[PDB]
DNA sequence: CAGTCCCTGTTCGGGCGCCG
DNA sequence: TGGTCGGCGCCCGAACAGGGACTG
């Protein structure tokens, strides 16, 4: 008996129509059990084929959880609601969250089930549950409450959320709380033990309003990956050719790069393995270059209107490099990931872990998720990615195939 | 209250701001008319159909065709214009059941609902739009106008509404009988239990009573008490299954439409019959105009077709699924980008077979294609069994390790072991990571004139070797490849090659063994003969070394 | 600095097979 | 006679996307 906030799609945009993909027997069993209870509790109810909208559903296990979590791929719906959760009921981003020594993330998604959902909107939350070997047709549902993973859920519940938060916030003014979809980011500068304790306090505070979370981030530890030039006692013609190509590409980012004196070293028509002594002019040109690469790019600043883009490169030996930007060659961050889960045995698990970590950093730093340019074949990613996914949100991605002429990002 | 209501209906709006169909009936031949008039008059007595006064301003064509393998006739309405204006549904049929999915059952019953579409009420408000006018032996007698009271055949909402309605009725029975397996596909029901045969039939009749309560009638004629059952085009036996026999046309002269049937039959056959190959038969269909046109069979499509028929000669069968035992998929390379696979649990007792022939990319190799086949098998298995089979693959463990670790794309194969069945899948050549000491260095380049299509490809080397070759009807890309081909032709067994072509370097670094382009194939041929190749890239127009010199030569 | 042309890869609708 | 609906599969060709290199 709570008022239902009306919702509408962006003008001229119909609802999502996205086929359900095949599910493993364990996931189908988990979903059937989860949906049976949710139907009993009135969160969802069965629907007919007259509803023409569908969204994909599957189940995940969060890190170390061992307990299945229902997950709906609302990316298509969220794109058609976009104006709602940005233009109107959205949330501001605490620029100070990235600065806190410790940040814990809590899944408050369950809270959203309390509030009900606009009756006119429920037609768009439809999802079909598949059956093994197509024994049965698809069992369709729709949401009667605020669904997890929809972008209207945290916005509609923001009024309710702040009141629940407000006693805690006054008690600790310094602590910073940010809400992104199903997640609550809690950033303190306290020592480890005090921090964990304050999270329990905010846990109880959530409990008496009608959920345990153990995912800890330390955004101050986070560093970047500078473009680096090799140090060599002696240089072959091949080494200088590689260096000139890397520096020339880098000059699209740092305009102060100069290759003239290094080019002079390769004037002839020379065998690649011939050793070339460096001249003083090249040593100094190389020195000045290494200094420039330590510096920042001029006039790189985040723009709230523009979308974030993430690019990833597979460097081999369990190493991955990524760049986050909005404009080409204006990079807001660049990083490297090594020795992740599945290192040296599974590229897809590692790429999946990389996408998650990068999305998390973007949420903390800018309160957005980037669109990923993934170095993988579309069919390889779609076959396996859900198997390794442990997050409650899902970024946008596209697939790219760039052979690497030069290793600019890695060494 | 002239018409009774039997089961819960489904609201069905029209597309907004649009109105019901009007279009005149077909000039139906009187012979068909005899069959139609008898059945249609019968419908009104049941309440399936109702007469309408001209207050109903809607007309939609009508026709009929005989039920296959029966004397009965099928009553079908060309609702193409009504579909266009009817609201969209979400189809609930997500795929086709496969017999290899089925577990062994002691007692199996297959039963068919009768007049299944005609037993499900159409939406009350929507009933008006059905209207059609019946025809007579002459054009003198007008014929009655009729509106459906139930789901009709030829509409676009009929299958989904029936399947959803059927599932709702079944759901209470399956909750009371958790240990009965009911495969529900349209109106065909497969019922299997480990109950002893007498007890199983008790449930079967009890299920028939449950369906009877909602007006669903299962005739004895389609009841299947005794094996082998006929289900979804398969023959089901207590311990095995097979496809119902497939007849392949014998024609001495083949048209285009002929090959399509043939191909499509062989694809249906390849789910159990191992080693079916359609590559050369499909080669005949590429870039043809008329479906009617006659085409002669090459000696490749003919040889293929010969052994394809002979594979079908011997009967084969699949077994059923044992959740206790592992799933195993084995793949063989069949040549010309053709792959077949077998999925089994006990050795030599196959659950099903299949083929992956898709040519993907202009340049590729066997390792990529094997990875594609693994993915297709994995997704297919998850549909049928909900798990990924263990893989037996004709590729050495070290070959795979070399490919995936070095490739720039994320790639992966699930748990698998090596099977030493030739032909083995391997990488034909390997590019060096570092420049080769004492090997001649070829600086290569090529250019071409966009207007004339004329160009040059050439090289310069540290030893002083040089070449420039004129080319006709080419492109910049093609000359950059040509330059590399020249360096490979004119070099010893070990060679360093420096190019500024990103296009060429990308093709060659992916280690392709096959290409659509003959020029790339010739480059491959040479790469295989070398002992060591180092390819390196430099940026053009930077005044680098040999690259500047060869650039001047080819630009001229 | 636009505007092409190459070249590649994706998508989508057509035909057939199969099931109601 | 030629003619309907939904699902899945294959193989095709055409239409479209987009990334580099080069032309003014
Ligand atoms: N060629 C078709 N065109 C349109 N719909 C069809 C066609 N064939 C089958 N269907 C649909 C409508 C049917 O109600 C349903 C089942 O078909 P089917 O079981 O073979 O016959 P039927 O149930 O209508 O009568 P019966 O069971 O007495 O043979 O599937
Ligand atoms: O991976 C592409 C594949 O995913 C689908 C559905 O899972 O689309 C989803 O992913 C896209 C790319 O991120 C989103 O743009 C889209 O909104 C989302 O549904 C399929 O549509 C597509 O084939
Ligand atoms: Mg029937
Ligand atoms: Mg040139």
């Amino acid at each position: 008996p709570i008022e239902t906030v009306p919702v509408k799609l962006k003008p001229g945009m119909d609802g999502p129509k996205v086929k359900q993909w095949p599910l493993t027997e364990e996931k189908i069993k988990a979903l059937v059990e989860i949906c049976t209870e949710m139907e009993k509790e009135g969160k969802i109810s069965k629907i007919g084929p007259e509803n023409p909208y569908n969204t994909p559903v599957f189940a995940i296990k969060k890190k170390d959880s061992t307990k299945w979590r229902k997950l709906v791929d609302f990316r298509e719906l969220n794109k058609r609601t976009q104006d709602f959760w940005e233009v109107q009921l959205g949330i501001p981003h605490p620029a100070g969250l990235k600065k806190k020594k410790s940040v814990t993330v809590l899944d408050v998604g369950d809270a959203y089930f309390s509030v009900p959902l606009d009756e006119d909107f429920r037609k768009y939350t439809a999802f079909t549950i598949p059956s093994i070997n197509n024994e049965t047709p698809g069992i369709r549902y729709q949401y009667n409450v605020l669904p997890q993973g929809w972008k209207g859920s945290p916005a509609i519940f923001q009024s309710s959320m702040t009141k629940i938060l407000e006693p805690f916030k006054k008690q600790n003014p310094d602590i910073v709380i940010y809400q992104y979809m199903d997640d609550l980011y809690v950033g303190s500068d306290l020592e480890i033990g005090q921090h964990r304790t304050k999270i329990e306090e905010l846990r109880q505070h959530l409990l008496r309003w009608g959920l345990w979370m153990g995912y800890e981030l330390h955004p101050d530890k986070w560093t970047v990956q500078p473009i680096v030039l090799p140090e060599k006692d002696s240089w072959t013609v091949n080494d200088i050719q590689k260096l000139v190509g890397k520096l020339n590409w880098a000059s699209q980012i740092y305009p102060g790069i100069k290759v003239r004196q290094l080019s002079k070293l390769l004037r002839g028509t020379k065998a690649l393995t011939e050793v070339i002594p460096l001249t003083e002019e090249a040593e100094l040109e190389l020195a000045e270059n290494r200094e420039i690469l330590k510096e920042p790019v001029h006039g790189v600043y985040y723009d709230p209107s523009k979308d974030l883009i993430a690019e990833i490169q597979k460097q081999g030996q369990g190493q991955w490099t990524y760049q986050i930007y909005q404009e080409p060659f204006k990079n807001l961050k660049t990083g490297k990931y090594a020795r992740m889960r599945g290192a040296h045995t599974n590229d897809v698990k590692q790429l999946t872990e990389a996408v998650q970590k990068i999305t998390t950093e973007s949420i903390v730093i800018w309160g957005k998720t980037p669109k990923f340019k993934l170095p993988i074949q579309k069919e390889t990613w779609e076959t396996w990615w859900t198997e390794y996914w442990q997050a409650t949100w899902i970024p946008e991605w596209e697939f790219v195939n760039t052979p690497p002429l030069v290793k600019l990002w890695y060494q | 209250m002239v018409p009774i209501s039997p089961i819960e209906t489904v609201p069905v709006k029209l597309k907004p701001g649009m109105d019901g169909p009007k279009v005149k009936q077909w000039p139906l031949t009187e012979e068909k008319i005899k069959a139609l008039v008898e059945i249609c008059t019968e419908m009104e007595k049941e309440g399936k159909i109702s007469k309408i006064g001209p207050e109903n301003p809607y007309n939609t064509p009508v026709f009929a065709i005989k039920k296959k393998d029966s004397t009965k006739w099928r009553k079908l309405v060309d609702f193409r214009e009504l579909n266009k204006r009817t609201q969209d549904f979400w189809e609930v049929q997500l795929g086709i059941p496969h017999p290899a999915g089925l577990k062994k059952k002691k007692s199996v019953t297959v039963l068919d609902v009768g007049d299944a579409y005609f037993s499900v009420p159409l939406d009350e408000d929507f009933r008006k739009y059905t209207a059609f006018t019946i025809p007579s032996i002459n054009n003198e007698t007008p014929g009655i106008r009729y509106q459906y009271n139930v789901l009709p055949q030829g509409w676009k909402g009929s299958p989904a509404i029936f399947q959803s309605s059927m599932t709702k009725i079944l759901e209470p029975f399956k909750k009371q009988n958790p240990d009965i397996v009911i495969y529900q596909y349209m109106d065909d029901l497969y019922v299997g239990s480990d109950l002893e045969i007498g007890q199983h039939r008790t449930k079967i009749e009890e299920l028939r009573q449950h369906l009877l309560r909602w007006g669903l009638t299962t005739p004895d004629k389609k009841h299947q008490k005794e094996p082998p059952f006929l289900w979804m085009g398969y023959e089901l036996h207590p311990d095995k299954w097979t496809v119902q026999p497939i007849v392949l046309p014998e024609k001495d002269s083949w048209t285009v439409n002929d090959i399509c049937k043939l191909v499509g039959k062989l694809n249906w056959a390849s789910q159990i019959y191992p080693g079916i190959k359609v590559r050369q038969l499909s080669k005949l269909l590429r870039g043809t105009k008329a479906l009617t046109e006659v085409i002669p069979l090459t000696e490749e499509a003919e040889l293929e077709l010969a052994e394809n028929r002979e594979i079908l000669k011997e009967p084969v069968h699949g077994v059923y699924y044992d959740p206790s035992k592992d799933l195993i998929a084995e793949i063989q390379k069949q040549g010309q980008g053709q792959w077949t696979y077998q999925i089994y649990q006990e050795p030599f007792k196959n659950l099903k077979t299949g083929k992956y022939a898709r040519m993907r990319g202009a340049h590729t190799n066997d390792v990529k294609q094997l990875t594609e086949a693994v993915q297709k098998i994995t997704t297919e298995s998850i549909v049928i069994w909900g798990k990924t089979p263990k893989f037996k693959l004709p590729i050495q463990k070290e070959t795979w390790e070399t490919w995936w670790t070095e490739y720039w794309q994320a790639t992966w194969i699930p748990e698998w072991e090596f099977v030493n069945t030739p032909p083995l899948v391997k990488l034909w050549y390997q590019l060096e990571k570092e420049p080769i000491v004492g090997a001649e260095t070829f600086y290569v380049d090529g250019a071409a004139n966009r207007e004339t299509k004329l160009g040059k490809a050439g090289y310069v080397t540290n030893k002083g070797r040089q070449k420039v070759v004129p080319l006709t009807n080419t492109t910049n890309q093609k000359t950059e490849l040509q330059a590399i081909y020249l360096a490979l032709q004119d070099s010893g067994l070990e060679v360093n090659i420096v190019t500024n072509s990103q296009y060429a370097l990308g093709i060659i670094q992916a280690q392709p063994d096959k290409s659509e382009s003959e020029l790339v194939n010739q480059i491959i041929e040479q790469l295989i003969k070398k002992e060591k190749v180092y390819l390196a890239w430099v940026p053009a127009h930077k005044g680098i070394g040999g690259n500047e010199q060869v650039d001047k030569l080819v630009s001229a």
